[PDB]
C-alpha cells in the first residue's frame, strides 16, 4: 500500500473480462442530485423525494443511498459549491444572460482545482502556465487588474489611482480570471465580501455530471478559444416539464454513472 | 584516417599517405570532431588530390 | 542413437539408390554396409512400445544378405531388398516413436526405450555409416565437447506475450503513458503511447524502453527492424491489469526518434544501432534493449494541432512503434522454426498415442510454457526427441 | 587499478598520464567505473 | 498503490522525478491577534516576507492567516497550503481545547455525517471518535444495553443523559467502543460527525509559544507522545518569536513533509 | 591439458621422491616416465607469451637422460636431475601464465597459448602419468560427459547484493513494511521489518518472503540456518530508492514464527523445513524460498507495550531475521571458495601482467559480475583457467 508514490503497473491481454460491478457499486456508493427550486415549485408535492427513492430502488440504488440537495439559483450554487458525495448529478437551467456564469460553474465542478490562497495588499501576482487561473467566490466581486512592466510600473494604469485599473468583473458571485502569463498584476478586489484563490487546473473530476436542461450546448470548459470541447459527462436535455426530466434521469441513471467514475484524489 | 566535412554538404573520407577516398563514417567523424583537434580545409581533398 | 541414424540413413539410401537398371559400382559400398548391419542384427530380439496406445511389438531378425555378383541390378533383387528394407523401416519408426514419448530428469541424454540402449551397446557399433546430418553432428560434437550450432530460419524463441505497462495511470484511464508489446515466435511489435503527446514532460519528449531478456543465447542473427508497428496502430478496447474495468485507445502514429537498439550479452553491450532501419546483424546476444522517444512536433499544421490540445480529454493518443523480426539466426541449443517439422512430428506422435503428462514436458508441449522455462533437463530431452524425430522423418513423411 | 583490471594500451596510458581529455572522455563513454567513480568524487569535492 | 518498491545500499543514484507545480512551495502562518496588537505595525507582513526571501522563499509564497482565538480557529479550520505553521499561546484553562485542536490538525480524519434523531450510533475501534464543531456545543450521551434500554439514564428524560461537553465550540468525544449511545446535541448551533483517525498530517506544525509541553494528541492516557512537529518556545515579545521562526524555518520545513493522501482544504475528509 | 598436468605431476613427484640416498626400487617407474618425457620433448622449440607485459620467451629442450644403473641415488645424480627439473618447472609456470590470460567465445575448452596447442599433439600424448586431482578428473569426465562434481567449502555463489524492498512506503517514512537482505559469498542475512508490529494486520501476523535464484544448481549442501540476523539489527539511516531523501530504522528483534525454508528446482519443491534451525541439508536446489512471519505478542509487559502502541509514531520498529550460511556444497560447475587459491592465482597473474579485457571474462574478473552472468562460455573458460591454475599451484605456491 505504497501511497505518496507512483509505480509502473503491468498486466496482460489474455485475462477475461470480469463480472458486472453494477448492482454492487450502487449498494456501496451514494448518489446526490442537485435540482433547482423551480422543479419542486412546479411539482408542488411533499413526497416526490420518497417517490424518486422508491423508483431508484427498482434500478438497484437502495433507499438511503440517494440524496437531494436544493439550490435556489445557479449563482447561489456557484457561491462555494461543496460537492461531497460518491456520484453527483447537477441539473442546470439555461439562460443566455447567465451563460458565462454557468460555464464557470462547469469549469469549477467538472474539474479538480488545486487552490492556493492569495493576499493582494502585500504581493503582485503573475501566472506561470495556461491552467493557473484566479477563481473568485463571494456575494459581489468587483475585480480590477493593472499589469506591470519589467520595472514595476503600470501599463495604461497607475499604481495609486485604482480608477485607472482595468475591470474584468463587476458584481459577480463567481469569477474565473485568466490573464497574460508572464506579467505581474496588481489587483483590486472586494476582500470583505469576496475571497480570491490562485488555482491550478489538474486533471478532471470524474465524480460530477452536469445536465443542461434547455438550450443548445454552449459550455466552453477549456478557457483557450481553440478546443470548445464537449466532455462525456456534459449532458443536454430539452424540457417542458420536470417530472419527465426526473423520470429520464432515473431510467438512464446507469448510463450516467457509466459516464462518471469514482474519484482518484 | 582523415574525415573531411563542409557546410555546403560535402564529406570525403580518405587516407593520409596515398590519397584515396573511402566510405564516410558518421558516428565516428562526430565522436572525433567533438574532442580531437579540428583543422581547416584550405588544401581540401579535391585540390589535394 | 548414432546407430539409429545410421540405420535410417542406409535404409533411405537403399530405397533410393537400389532401383532397377542401376549399376552395382554405385551401390556396392552401401550393400556391404547393409549386409554388415544384417549380420550384426541377426540373432538379437528387440521389444518396442508399452506406453499409452503404443502396442507392444517383438522384433526378431533372421534375414539373408544381398548378392554382389551382378553388374546391373534386376527386379528379382530390388524385390528382395524391398522386402528386407520395409521390416527395418517399420522397426526404426516404432523405435523412434517409443523414444520420442519417454522422459527423464536423470540423464535425459542417456537413452530411454531400452531397445535403443541395447543398440547403444558395443556389439551394435559396427553399423555406423556416416553421421552427416546437422542434428546427429551436433549430438556427436556435444558428446565430444565443441562449439555446436543449429541454423534457424524464423526461430520461435519468444513465448507469446501480449501485454501493456502503464507508468502514469488513473481510474478513468483518460491521460495515460505506457508501452505495449506483442512478442510472438520470431517477431516483436512494441509501441509506446502517450495521451498528452509529451506536453508537460521536459523538453517535449518522453522516453520508452523495452528490455527483452532471451532464455538462450543466439549468434549470427539477421534481423529486420522497421518503425510504426501495425497491430498497435488502430482503435482498441483493453482491460486493465485486474480485469475489472476497460479503457479505450485511439492512436496516432508518429516516428520514434532517438531510437537505439542494443544487443547485449551478459550485460556487456555488444551491438548498437542508432536510427538504422532495415536489415541489421547481431553477432552474439542474450538481451535486446529497444529505447525510443516520443517527441512533440514543435511546428504543427492546424489539422494536427487540433489533435494535441493542452487539455485532458485527449481523444487522439500519440504513439511511436517498432517492429523487429529475427529472420535467421544460429543457436548452440535447439528450438523450433518455420522450416523444420521435428516439433510437429513429436507433438503429433504424443497426441496420437495419448501419452500422459510427463514430469519434464508440460501437457500438450505448449512451446510458450516450454520456452518460458528452458531448463537443462528440458533442453536435453528436447534435443533428444528432436534428433530422433529428424531420424524418423528421413524415413516416413 | 585501471591498468590492472581494464588492461591498458601504451597510448592510452601515456595520454592518461598527460591527462588527455580525448582518452578520458573515451573511457567515460566506455563506462569505465574506475574512472567514473573518480570523476563523481571530483564532483562531490567540487560541490563547495 | 499495492505494487512493491526496490532499492540498494551501494548506489549513489541521482535519478529521480523532476516536475513543476505552484512555485516549489507555499507557507502559511496562523498567528493570534495579540501578536499584531503588541506589534502595532502595518508593514510587518512585508517585513517577514522580505526576511523569508533570505531563506529562499520567493515573494508570493508566504501568507499569514490571523485568528482571533483558539476556539474561533477550531471552528472550521480551513487549511489549504503546502506548509502550515500554527503559533499557539499557553493557557492552563484551555489545555483540552488546544489538545483537541492539535489532535484535529496534526492527524488526518475521515468523517461521516450523523443523524442523532433517527439513529443511535456506536464506535468500533479505538480510532472512531465523534467530533463536533459550532458556536456552542452542549452534548449529552446515554449508553444502551442489549435490549435497547438505557443504563443510568432514560430514553425520554434528556436531563438523565450524561453530560460530556458544556459550552465548547470544538469537542472530540471518545466513548465506550462497542455499545450503542443515544445523543442529545444542539444541532441548531453545532454539527457532529463520526470520524476515523488515519495516518498523520505531515503538513502542519504546532508551536506552543509559551509553557511546557502539555498536548496529549493520543486520547489514550498511556502514550502521551510528542512528535517532531510539536514545538515549544519561551516568549516575552512577539517580534523575537517571529525572528526565531524565520531564522529556524528550514528546520520546521525539514520536520514537515507534504501530504500523501490527497488535496483538501478542511481538517477532515468527507465520505458520507 | 592432460599432458600439462602430467608434466606438473611428474615434476612434483621428481622433486619429492628423488632425494639423496633413496632406493631406485621406489623411483624406477618415475625415472622411466621422466626419461620418456625428456625424449618426447627433445627436438621441439616452444614460444611463450605475447600479451600485455608478459615477456616473449623461447624454450629449446635438449637434455640428457637419467641413469637407470644405480641402486641408491647419490647427490651427483640428484643435482643433475634438479638442474634438469628447474627448467621444465619454469617452462610449465610460463605456459600456465600464458594460458590463464587468454579467452575465447568459440570453443573455450579448445586450447590457447599455442605452445599448449602444440602439446595437444599426438606425439606428446605419451607423457600422461596419472590424472587423479579433482579439477583434471572433472575435466576428463566432462569431456567424456558424465555426472561430475566439485566439492566446495563455503562457496561464493551469491553475488554481492545489499538491498531492501518496501511494500508500504510514505514520503515521511514513519510507518513502513518491507524486507532487507544481504546476499554475499556464502551467507544470506534477511530481515523483515514492520514499523507497526502487525497491529493493523489480520490475525496480528505479517508475512515476508525472500526468493534467491542461483545461476547454477548445487547438490548435497550443508547449511546453517540461525535466527536473529545481525547486520539488520542495529540503528540505521538508509536512503530512498530514488536517492531523494533518507529514513531512520531503529529495529527491535522478534522471533520469526511459522518459519519455512523451501529448497526448489525448476519451480518444483525438493526439500522443505518447518521451524528447524541449526544444521540442515539440501540434496539439490537451484532456488531458495525463505518464508517467515512477524506475530505481535498477544501478551506484553509494560515496557514492550509502551514500545508497541496503537498510534503512528512507532519509534521502535519490529523485526524478524534469518541468517543462512552454506558451509559445504557440491556442484557440477566450477566456482570460488574460501579454501582454494585458483581464482586468486588467475586474478593475480592478470593484474600483474596487465592483460587487456577480452570478450568473455568481465574486466578484472570481479566475481560479482562473473557470477551474476555465468553463461556457458564464461563457465568453460573459467574451468580451463582454474584447472591450469591448480596445475601451476601444484608446482609454484
Ligand atoms: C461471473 O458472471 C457469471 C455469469 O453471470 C457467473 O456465472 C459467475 O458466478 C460470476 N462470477 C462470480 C465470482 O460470481
Ligand atoms: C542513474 O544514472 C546513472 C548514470 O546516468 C546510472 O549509472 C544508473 O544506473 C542510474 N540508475 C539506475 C537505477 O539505473
Ligand atoms: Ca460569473
Ligand atoms: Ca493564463
Ligand atoms: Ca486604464
Ligand atoms: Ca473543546
Ligand atoms: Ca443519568
Ligand atoms: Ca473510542
Amino acid at each position: 500500500q505504497n501511497y505518496g508514490i507512483n509505480l509502473p503497473i503491468t498486466g496482460s491481454m489474455d485475462t477475461a473480462y470480469a463480472n458486472s460491478t453494477q448492482e454492487e457499486t450502487f449498494l456501496t456508493s451514494t448518489l446526490c442530485l442537485y435540482y433547482p427550486t423551480e422543479a419542486a415549485t412546479e411539482i408542488n408535492d411533499n413526497s416526490w423525494k420518497d417517490t424518486l427513492s422508491q423508483l431508484f430502488l427498482t434500478k438497484g440504488w437502495p433507499t438511503g443511498s440517494v440524496y437531494f440537495k436544493e439550490y435556489t439559483d445557479i449563482a447561489s450554487f456557484s457561491v462555494d459549491p461543496q460537492l461531497y458525495c460518491d456520484y453527483n448529478v447537477v441539473l442546470m437551467k439555461y439562460d443566455a444572460t447567465l451563460q458565462l456564469d454557468m460555464s464557470e460553474l462547469a469549469d469549477l465542478i467538472l474539474n479538480e482545482w488545486l487552490c492556493n490562497p492569495m493576499d493582494i495588499t502585500l504581493y503582485y501576482y503573475q501566472q506561470t502556465d495556461e491552467a493557473n487561473k484566479w477563481i473568485s467566490m463571494g456575494s459581489s466581486c468587483t475585480i480590477k487588474v493593472c499589469p506591470l512592466n519589467t520595472q514595476t510600473l503600470g501599463i495604461g494604469c497607475l499604481t495609486t489611482d485604482t480608477a485607472t485599473f482595468e475591470e474584468v468583473a463587476t458584481a459577480e458571485k463567481l469569477v474565473i480570471t485568466d490573464v497574460v502569463d508572464g506579467v505581474n498584476h496588481k489587483l483590486d478586489v472586494t476582500t470583505a465580501t469576496c475571497t480570491i484563490r490562485n488555482c491550478k487546473k489538474l486533471g478532471p473530476r470524474e465524480n460530477v455530471a452536469v445536465i443542461q436542461v434547455g438550450g443548445s450546448d454552449v459550455l466552453d470548459i477549456t478557457a483557450d478559444p481553440t478546443t470548445a470541447p464537449q466532455t462525456e459527462r456534459m449532458m443536454r436535455i430539452n424540457w417542458k416539464k420536470w417530472w419527465q426530466v426526473f423520470y429520464t434521469v432515473v431510467d438512464y441513471v446507469n448510463q450516467i454513472i457509466q459516464a462518471m467514475s469514482k474519484r482518484s484524489r | 584516417e582523415v574525415f573531411e566535412a563542409g557546410t555546403d554538404g560535402r564529406f570525403f573520407a580518405y587516407r593520409v599517405e596515398t590519397f584515396d577516398e573511402i566510405p564516410f563514417d558518421v558516428q565516428k567523424f562526430a565522436d572525433l570532431v567533438t574532442d580531437s583537434p579540428v583543422i581547416s580545409a584550405i588544401i581540401d581533398f579535391k585540390t589535394l588530390k | 542413437m548414432d546407430v539409429l541414424y545410421s540405420l535410417s540413413k542406409t535404409l533411405k539410401d537403399a530405397r533410393d539408390k537400389i532401383v532397377e537398371g542401376t549399376l552395382y559400382s554405385n551401390v556396392s559400398d552401401l550393400i556391404q554396409q547393409f549386409n554388415q548391419m544384417i549380420i550384426t542384427m541377426n540373432g538379437n530380439e528387440f521389444q518396442t512400445g508399452g506406453i499409452g496406445n503404443l502396442p507392444i511389438r517383438n522384433w526378431n531378425f533372421d534375414f539373408g544378405l544381398l548378392g554382389t555378383t551382378l553388374l546391373n541390378l534386376d527386379a528379382n533383387y530390388v524385390e528382395t531388398a524391398r522386402n528386407t528394407i520395409d521390416y527395418f523401416v517399420d522397426f526404426v519408426d516404432n523405435v523412434c516413436m517409443d523414444e520420442m514419448v519417454r522422459e527423464s530428469q536423470r540423464n535425459g541424454i542417456a537413452p530411454q526405450s531400452d531397445s535403443l540402449r541395447k543398440l547403444s551397446g558395443i556389439k551394435f557399433k559396427r553399423i555406423n555409416f556416416d553421421n552427416s546430418s546437422e542434428y546427429i553432428e551436433n549430438w556427436n560434437l556435444q558428446n565430444r565437447r565443441q562449439r555446436t550450432g543449429f541454423t534457424f530460419h524464423k526461430p520461435n524463441i519468444f513465448p507469446y506475450s501480449a501485454s501493456f505497462t502503464l507508468n502514469r495511470s488513473q481510474p478513468a484511464h483518460d491521460n495515460l503513458m505506457g508501452t505495449m508489446w506483442l512478442n510472438a515466435g520470431s517477431e516483436i511489435q512494441v509501441a509506446g503511447f502517450d495521451y498528452s503527446c509529451a506536453i508537460n514532460a521536459p523538453a517535449n519528449i518522453q522516453q520508452f524502453e523495452h528490455i527483452v531478456q532471451l532464455r538462450r543465447v543466439l549468434t549470427t542473427a539477421t534481423i529486420t527492424l522497421l518503425p510504426d508497428a501495425e497491430r498497435f496502430s488502430f482503435p482498441r478496447v483493453i482491460n486493465s491489469a485486474d480485469g475489472a474495468t476497460t479503457w479505450y485507445f485511439n492512436p496516432v502514429i508518429l516516428r520514434p526518434n532517438n531510437v537505439e537498439v542494443e544487443f547485449l550479452l551478459n550485460g556487456q553491450i555488444i551491438n548498437t544501432y542508432q536510427a538504422r532501419f532495415g536489415t541489421i546483424i547481431a553477432r552474439n546476444f542474450d538481451t535486446i534493449r529497444l529505447s525510443f522517444q516520443l517527441m512533440r512536433p514543435p511546428n504543427m499544421t492546424p489539422a494536427v494541432a487540433a489533435l494535441f490540445p493542452n487539455a485532458q480529454p485527449f481523444e487522439h493518443h500519440a504513439t511511436v512503434g517498432l517492429t523487429l523480426r529475427i529472420e535467421s539466426a544460429v543457436c548452440e541449443s535447439v528450438l523450433a522454426d518455420a522450416s523444420k517439422t521435428m516439433l510437429a512430428n513429436v507433438t503429433s506422435v504424443r497426441q496420437e498415442y495419448a501419452i500422459p503428462v510427463g514430469p519434464v514436458f508440460p501437457p500438450g508441449m505448449n512451446w510458450t510454457d516450454l520456452i518460458t522455462n528452458y531448463s537443462p533437463s528440458r533442453e536435453d530431452n528436447l534435443q533428444r526427441v528432436f534428433t530422433v524425430a529428424s531420424i524418423r522423418s528421413m524415413l516416413v513423411k | 587499478n585501471l591498468n590492472d583490471n581494464y588492461g591498458i594500451s601504451r597510448q592510452q596510458a601515456f595520454n592518461l598520464l598527460r591527462s588527455d581529455p580525448r582518452v578520458l572522455r573515451e573511457f567515460i563513454n566506455q563506462d569505465n567505473p574506475i574512472i567514473r567513480n573518480r570523476i563523481e568524487q571530483l564532483i562531490m569535492q567540487c560541490r563547495l
